[PDB]
RNA sequence: AAGCGUUUACUUUGAAAAAAUUAGAGUGUUCAAAGCAGGCCGCCUGGAUACCGCAGCUAGGAAUAAUGGAAUAGGACCGCG
RNA sequence: UACCUGGUUGAUCCUGCCAGUAGCAUAUGCUUGUCUCAAAGAUUAAGCCAUGCAUGUCUAAGUACGCACGGCCGGUACAGUGAAACUGCGAAUGGCUCAUUAAAUCAGUUAUGGUUCCUUUGGUCGCUCGUACUUGGAUAACUGUGGUAAUUCUAGAGCUAAUACAUGCCGACGGGCGCUGACCCCCUUCGCGGGGGGGAUGCGUGCAUUUAUCAGUGGUGACUCUAGAUAACCUCGGGCCGAUCGCACGCCCGGCGGCGACGACCCAUUCGAACGUCUGCCCUAUCAACUUUCGAUGGUAGUCGCCGUGCCUACCAUGGUGACCACGGGUGACGGGGAAUCAGGGUUCGAUUCCGGAGAGGGAGCCUGAGAAACGGCUACCACAUCCAAGGAAGGCAGCAGGCG
RNA sequence: CCUCUGGCAUGUUGGAACAAUGUAGGUAAGGGAAGUCGGCAAGCCGGAUCCGUAACUUCGGGAUAAGGAUUGGCUCUAAGG
């Protein structure tokens, strides 16, 4: 059973674990589960124990510190490639994306590159221009339809006031009667 | 869990209805907010339909309206003085709908002296040397002095309200539901309602 | 008179503390040709559950029952009667239903044994769903 | 049922779809849309069982997602779309335009129209709303909530809608003498002039309608759809022209037709 | 034309009333139980109608059976102050 | 098809039952050549279940650096299929069963003016007046060390994206509208005064939310409706005002552009749901009084809930139902559309293919989600039961097959 | 049971030890009448408030039946003139 950070025994204990807890992968959404984890205090009753060296000593151990493992993937976000290769705001990123070499038996050697996500490209600029054109034509058609309704209401209200005008004229005729 | 059921209780005749289904989810109850006075702490609750509710737990300020002269201000709440529901809601200081609180009269005094330029509160003998009330009350032009003179005939206040202003704190009644909406909105008690609740607080003191 | 409860008993809509220098009463018509009574306008009571001066809508069914008991406060019990037809025998049964209806204090003098029109509203209590809409006196009983 | 239901049995389907008893356990459940569950006719029912352009639901899917059919001036790609009353289902390759009206019986009819008629259709207003800046809103029977309408158009009228702009052109006020379609109930599919309006406060109001051949009949307001000023409609009427001649007259008119054809 | 008109019960009509079932219309599944199809040298068509108790809604009828009015005139009607 | 016959007597006429007669199911016996349809572990045991299956899902349009395949035209990213994995949606439908439940479920009828509603469809999405040529940092798949008798168990180390999760602006946009108003000017008076215009500066100024005040565009039979004005608020467990995606690719003189996808406040609409209104059900009195401060019936004021309401709490009132059968008990009781028998009457059945309900061994509690008190989801307790190294882990056929009883 | 007024010097002796056996109080783990003629003796329960109370019966009782819960201090609130 795995040890778990922040449980503060030396033995084993059972917990409800959720999404975002350690030592548990939920299958369906919102699922919780009883799992039995181990205390975070170390004692002699451990099968395997994980150690992470943070400070380099004097000696070059042939197990760990001699062989550098190269990091497998290169940065994909344009912002992180700007941070990695210290780009300015103006200069391009596309020549400074790391591409990876590819070689095995039989087939041709290749070089492969990631899709650079979130860069300023003309399709993004076209989308941004398109919805702001949608906004200005929404205000346009609102102005149009409101003015058209104002004209139609002015028509109907002058009709109603002239009809009630001849009705008030009939009232004055009956009062003169 | 805690439920709101008509099926769990007796008929009109007094007979016992036997349940045919479980406690459904939609017949739901929840623990009370029991909103106190303190530095504000509002929890959100997920609601039927994916909505949300804002339970106050501690709540220091609230937006109270002074209805006769139409000014509402965010105002700090100091005490709960009366509750028609229960006296323990007065004792353990609890904000519910239609509970009666005390709130400090300082924003209403600021608005009143800004609007009419007359002293309200002000036990006479004290005078503010930092001159802010002086530039509030003075310095009007000749064109606008008759405007303020036209206002100050409609600037007389009730004597009970003027006592509460000299006290520095006035009675309000809460009208929002602070366990439901989140706010402590209400209105200043005036007139017949005011002297009714003053008679109730005087009868409580004795 | 009024103000016999713990809280202040007031009609919610009308604001009574506008500054001066009597109290305006809120009322309405409930419709369906039911003429709102005179005591609902010259009245000094307030009522949350009055059909004329309160926040209830009369909607749906319009029934009529017979007042039997007026012991509950602001509400009474009417007794409806009807003939139920069994189909084997070609006869009727006298059955009855006792429902509790809300009696506003605008209808002042009501005795037992007079036919009362009620109207369906929102559920006002556990067993009350009807307001009293108009009252007619009994057979004679004008003394 | 712990939520919304998604199926429909073949037996419990509304009968005017005229689905056979034997070939299926399920009927096609109409998707939610601008018409009610029992008032609409699904587009799979319109193609497969009646026009027979398709044979099964897979061919219905192929027709509907080659982007061919264009209902109410717009292409819908779902099989079970609800096509209801007065809807214009247009097919572009055959050049064939269909308007959805009930015939003399309760069922819907294949009703071929011209493109000049298919450019518009007609809608009963259900409610007038006032929106967030004093903006008059008109709501139709197919939920077309066009706003700023003509302030003479009120609650129970009908309007003519140009589909390309999606906007009103003219209207018919609900008044006596106007023709009306009965869109529901036992009188489903009749055509006649409104001869009387009976008001009822609280309950639903009824209307006496006198048809083309004298036979008057009453129907409540919610089932009534006015179709034109006076004695003439604004749409083209189907075969039969909304009479419901009796079963004896149906009998002898088919008997005389078969006797005359031979 | 709109509104009001002792109240019911009863009777009549109209609405509203899921299909499948039952009765039942059409229709040579080779007949039938069935099914909603089919028929003509592309066209012509059907997939009806009835019943749906009780209760509630509507509009006519007033015979039968209840129910009321004016009797310490707090009665109608016409007006008056 | 509105039907009778034998039987008490030595014989008769009767009341009268027993028995014959005819269907419709359930089992069973004996028999069974053709063909069309067709019920089927409901009755006792809603008793127990080995094994297998029964819910997953990718488009041109969210994420693709697994050479897992593949094109050469590269050097100004990304051809295109694409396993996996993250994300979104479904998994609350369907299927099965009848144990519960007797004004309950359910049927007809109404109401929501007393509420919620994913999706669909239609509206709205420069309305506010105060780095945007695109912001941040995680994480899975991948790689590499492992642990455990064992599971759809997972730890530690490295990398790396978003339509996952956060942050957050320019534009429109120059002013209108209110308040504030220094000051300016005109008329008139002995003059104060009176009467009238113009206006520096500052504050606020959208929709939703919450509260209070005023007036009475569009409605309804009827609002405390809808809309308008004012005054403040706008929840840090934060309501909107797009930091997205794909096809064709153009036009001004770098800027304007077409057609769609996806996403969201609010409003209608749809599928509903849930509480209500009125009327309706089998037997039993060897069940005649029941309910009631341990809510029973109301009133008031609140809490909770989506809303109405004793739903719950506090304070008061002493009510509420019953011979018109309440209350209690039984049911070999799910209700109903219907089925069988039938002259007219009725009588019995309805576990069962359609509608509604309830339930997944028994009860209870709950996460997520629009919708679950969900069980082919979790959390316990009881009963039953599988594997084990004895420390632990996993279960729910009243789904389809099938097995036991 | 403790104290005030009033009374007294522990009841016909004092001192030093603290052994057995006593007389008179107590306490006991685990069991709980196996002891004994026999639960002898000791022990349990115990007041009050709020509930709840059976067989039987002379209808009066049984009945404080049996069986439960609560109880202190303090700070308040309500009601009873
Ligand atoms: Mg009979
Ligand atoms: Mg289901
Ligand atoms: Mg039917
Ligand atoms: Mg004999
Ligand atoms: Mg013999
Ligand atoms: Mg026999
Ligand atoms: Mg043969
Ligand atoms: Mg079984
Ligand atoms: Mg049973
Ligand atoms: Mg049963
Ligand atoms: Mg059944
Ligand atoms: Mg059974
Ligand atoms: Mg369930
Ligand atoms: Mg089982
Ligand atoms: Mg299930
Ligand atoms: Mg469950
Ligand atoms: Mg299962
Ligand atoms: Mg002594
Ligand atoms: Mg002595
Ligand atoms: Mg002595
Ligand atoms: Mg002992
Ligand atoms: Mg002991
Ligand atoms: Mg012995
Ligand atoms: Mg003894
Ligand atoms: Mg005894």
């Amino acid at each position: 059973f795995p040890m778990k950070q922040g449980v503060l025994t030396h033995g084993r204990v059972r917990l409800l674990l959720s999404k975002g807890h350690s030592c548990y992968r939920p299958r369906r959404t919102g699922e919780r589960k009883r799992k039995s984890v181990r205390g975070c205090i170390v004692d002699a009753n451990l099968s395997v124990l994980n150690l992470v060296i943070v400070k380099k000593g004097e000696k070059d151990i042939p197990g760990l510190t001699d062989t550098t493992v190269p990091r497998r993937l290169g940065p994909k976000r344009a912002s992180r490639i700007r941070k990695l290769f210290n780009l300015s705001k103006e200069d391009d990123v596309r020549q400074y994306v790391v591409r990876k070499p590819l070689n095995k038996e039989g087939k041709k050697p290749r070089t492969k590159a990631p899709k650079i996500q979130r860069l300023v490209t003309p399709r993004v600029l076209q989308h941004k221009r398109r919805r702001i054109a949608l906004k200005k034509q929404r205000t346009k058609k609102n102005k149009e339809e409101a003015a058209e309704y104002a004209k139609l209401l002015a028509k109907r209200m002058k009709e109603a006031k002239e009809k009630r005008q001849e009705q008030i004229a009939k009232r004055r005729r009956l009062s003169s009667l | 869990g805690i439920s709101r059921d008509n099926w769990h209780k007796r008929r009109k005749t007094g007979g016992k209805r036997k349940p045919y289904h479980k406690k459904r989810k939609y017949e739901l109850g929840r623990p009370a907010a029991n909103t106190k006075i303190g530095p504000r702490r509002i929890h959100t609750v997920r609601v039927r339909g994916g909505n949300k509710k804002y339970r106050a737990l501690r709540l220091d300020v609230g937006n109270f309206s002074w209805g006769s002269e139409c000014c509402t201000r965010k105002t700090r709440i100091i005490d709960v003085v009366y509750n028609a529901s229960n006296n323990e809601l007065v004792r353990t200081k609890t904000l519910v709908k239609n509970c009666i609180v005390l709130i400090d009269s300082t924003p209403y005094r600021q608005w009143y002296e800004s609007h009419y330029a007359l002293p309200l509160g002000r036990k006479k003998g004290a005078k503010l040397t930092p001159e802010e009330e002086e530039i509030l009350n003075k310095k009007r032009s000749k064109k606008i002095q008759k405007k303020y003179d036209e206002r100050k005939k409609n600037a007389k206040i009730s004597s009970l309200l003027e006592e509460q202003f000299q006290q520095g704190k006035l009675l309000a009644c809460i009208a929002s539901r602070p366990g439901q909406c989140g706010r402590a909105d209400g209105y200043v008690l005036e007139g017949k309602e005011l002297e009714f609740y003053l008679r109730k607080i005087k009868a409580r003191k004795g | 008179d009024i103000q016999t409860e713990r809280a202040y008993q007031k009609q919610p809509t009308i604001f009574q503390n506008k500054k001066r220098v009597k109290l305006p009463r809120y009322y309405k018509n409930i419709g369906l040709g039911f003429k709102t009574p005179k005591e609902a306008i010259e009245g000094t009571y307030i009522d949350k559950k009055c059909p004329f001066t309160g926040n209830v809508s009369i909607r749906g069914r319009i029934l009529s029952g017979v007042v039997t008991k007026m012991k509950m406060q602001r509400t009474i019990v009417i007794r409806r009667d009807y003939l139920h037809y069994i189909r084997k025998y070609n006869r009727f049964e006298k059955r009855h239903k006792n429902m509790s209806v809300h009696l506003s204090p605008c209808f002042r003098d009501v005795q037992i044994g007079d036919i009362v029109t009620v109207g369906e509203c929102r559920p006002l209590s556990k067993t009350v769903r009807f307001n009293v809409l108009k009252v007619t006196k009994a057979a004679g009983t004008k003394k | 049922a712990r939520g919304p239901k998604k199926h429909l049995k073949r037996v419990a389907a509304p009968k005017h779809w005229m689905l056979d008893k034997l070939t299926g356990v399920f009927a096609p459940r109409p998707s939610t849309g601008p018409h009610k569950l029992r008032e609409c006719l699904p587009l799979i029912i319109f193609l497969r069982n009646r026009l027979k352009y398709a044979l099964t639901g897979d061919e219905v899917k192929k027709i509907c997602m080659q982007r061919f059919i264009k209902i109410d001036g717009k292409v819908r790609t779902d099989i079970t779309y609800p096509a209801g009353f007065m809807d214009v289902i247009s097919i572009d390759k055959t050049g064939e335009n269909f308007r959805l009206i009930y015939d003399t019986k309760g069922r819907f009819a294949v009703h071929r129209i011209t493109p000049e008629e298919a450019k518009y259709k007609l809608c009963k207003v259900r409610k007038i709303f006032v929106g967030t800046k004093g903006i008059p809103h008109l709501v139709t029977h197919d939920a077309r909530t066009i706003r700023y309408p003509d302030p003479l158009i009120k609650v129970n009228d009908t309007i003519q809608i140009d589909l390309e702009t999606g906007k009103i052109t003219d209207f018919i006020k609900f008044d006596t003498g106007n023709l009306c379609m009965v869109t529901g109930g036992a009188n489903l599919g009749r055509i006649g002039v409104i001869t009387n309006r009976e008001r009822h406060p609280g309950s639903f109001d009824v209307v006496h309608v006198k048809d083309a051949n004298g036979n008057s009949f009453a129907t409540r307001l919610s089932n009534i759809f006015v179709i034109g000023k006076g004695n003439k409609p604004w749409i083209s009427l189907p075969r039969g022209k909304g009479i419901r001649l009796t079963i004896a007259e149906e009998r002898d008119k088919r008997l005389a037709a078969k006797q005359s054809s031979g």
